[PDB]
C-alpha cells in the first residue's frame, strides 16, 4: 500500500 | 540554524537535494521554518521533501530491525532496534514541533493550511507504525483528526483534482487501511477520491491533467492491491 | 562506544549493514577497533564496507556541489562544498587514525597487513580527490607510498588470483589513471595484473575462481574505458 | 574509472 512518494522536488 | 539569512537557508537546501542530503536539507528548512516567516508553495515542498526523506530511511530500517527482532523470539537486536525508533520518534517530534510552533496556527490559505494538517496527519502515522504502549491510541486519534480536518478544509475548497487533495486522500486512505484496521473505509475513500477526479479532469490544462493523474494512478495501485 | 561489549558492536555493526544504516556500521566499528584487539578477516570486511559507504554518499555529494560551483563560475554553493569537503576530510581522518592507532603496526599477516595498507592508500585518495593547497602533493605521496608497500608486500606473499592482490591492484591503476595523471602506469598495472591472475586460475576451485573472476572483470572494464 | 566497489559484505 504505497503513500504519496514525496521524495522529490 | 540562526546566523544564516533565511534565503541562503532555502538555496542550500535546493543544494542538499540535488546532492541527496536529505539530512542537512531537514535541518536547513528547520532553519527556515524557524526564521519565524510563512512559507511560500515551493518552500513547504522543500521542507517535506527534506523530512520525508529522513523518516523514509529510518522507517526502513527500523522495519529490517524488526523483522529481524521479531524472526528471534541477545539483547543487541532489541536495543538496535529501540536506537532506530527512538531517533525516528525524534524526527516526527521534530515536524510536529514546527507544525505547531508556528506553521499550521499562522496559514489562513487553504493549499497551506491542508498541505500542513496532511503533514499533521502523516508525521502522527509514522509515530502510531512504531507505537504500542498506553498511547498508540491516543497517536492514532492525533493523526485521524488532522487527516479529517484537512479533508474537511479540502472537500470545501480545492477541486476534485487538486494535487494535494488527492495526494491527502491517498494517505488518508492508507491510514485507514494500515492503522485504523478499517480496509472497507479505506477502498471507499480512494474509489469516491478516484472516480470525483475522473468526472473534474475535463477542466484541466495538459500539464495540470498529467499532475492529477500521476496522483490518481497511486490509488488506483492501492485499489488493485486492496480488491 | 567505550561501554558496549565488543561483541556487540560486531553484532550491530552487522544489523546496521542489513538495515542499509552505515553511519552507525561504522560508528559500531570505530568502537569495535578502539577496543584495541585485532581484527578478524571478516571484521576487516565490516570496518572497510561501513567507511567505503559513508565516504562514497560524501564523495557523490562533493562530486554535486563541485560540479554546481564550477558551473557558477552568492557564496552559498561554494560555502556548502566547503561543508561537505570539511566533513568527507573528518571521516578519511578518522579511518586514517585507526589505521594508525593501531592497526596496521600490530598486522603482522600478509592478507591484513596489505588489506589496511590498501585502506591507507584509498583513504589518501579520496582526501587527493579534493585536495588543492599547498599539501595535495604531501597527500598523493602519501597515497601512493601505502599502495606501494601494499603492492611489494602482495607480490611476495599472496597469489596472483587473491582477491585482496587484485583489488588493491585495481585500486592502484585508479590512483595512478586519476590522480597522478599516469594513465600509462595505470593501463600497464591493469592489464599485467589481468594477465597474471589468468594464468593462475586454473588452481582455483570453483568458489574462488567466481571470486577472482569477478575482481578480474573490474581490471577488464577499466581497461575497456581507457583504451 | 571503477575502483573496488566494496559497498556490500
Ligand atoms: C501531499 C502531496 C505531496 C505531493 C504531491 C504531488 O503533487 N506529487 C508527489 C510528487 O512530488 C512530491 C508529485 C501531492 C500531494
Ligand atoms: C580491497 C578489496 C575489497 C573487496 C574485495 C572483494 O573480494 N570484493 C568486492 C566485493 O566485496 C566487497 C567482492 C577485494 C579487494
Ligand atoms: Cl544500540
Ligand atoms: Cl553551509
Amino acid at each position: 500500500a504505497g503513500s504519496i512518494p514525496g521524495r522529490r522536488s | 540554524m540562526g546566523s544564516m539569512e533565511r534565503a541562503s537557508l532555502i538555496q542550500k537546501a535546493k543544494l542538499a537535494e540535488q546532492a541527496e542530503r536529505y539530512e542537512d536539507m531537514a535541518a536547513f528548512m528547520k532553519g527556515a521554518v524557524e526564521k519565524g516567516e510563512e512559507l511560500s508553495c515551493e518552500e513547504r515542498n522543500l521542507l517535506s521533501v527534506a523530512y520525508k526523506n529522513v523518516v523514509g530511511g529510518q522507517r526502513a530500517a527500523w522495519r529490517v530491525l524488526s523483522s529481524i527482532e521479531q524472526k528471534s523470539n541477545g539483547p543487541e537486536v532489541r536495543e538496535y532496534r529501540e536506537k532506530v525508533e527512538t531517533e525516528l520518534q525524534g524526527v516526527c517530534d521534530t515536524v510536529l514541533g514546527l507544525l505547531d510552533s508556528h506553521l499550521i496556527k499562522e496559514a489562513g490559505d487553504a493549499e497551506s493550511r491542508v498541505f500542513y494538517l496532511k503533514m499533521k496527519g502523516d508525521y502522527y502515522r509514522y509515530l502510531a507504525e512504531v507505537a504500542t504502549g498506553d498511547d498508540k491510541k491516543r497517536i492514532i486519534d492525533s493523526a485521524r483528526s488532522a487527516y479529517q480536518e484537512a479533508m474537511d478544509i479540502s472537500k470545501k475548497e480545492m477541486p476534485p483534482t487538486n494535487p494535494i487533495r488527492l495526494g491527502l486522500a491517498l494517505n488518508f486512505s492508507v491510514f485507514h487501511y494500515e492503522i485504523a484496521n478499517s480496509p472497507e473505509e479505506a477502498i471507499s475513500l480512494a474509489k469516491t477520491t478516484f472516480d470525483e477526479a475522473m468526472a473534474d479532469l475535463h477542466t484541466l490544462s495538459e500539464d495540470s491533467y498529467k499532475d492529477s493523474t500521476l496522483i490518481m494512478q497511486l490509488l488506483r495501485d492501492n485499489l488493485t492491491l486492496w480488491t
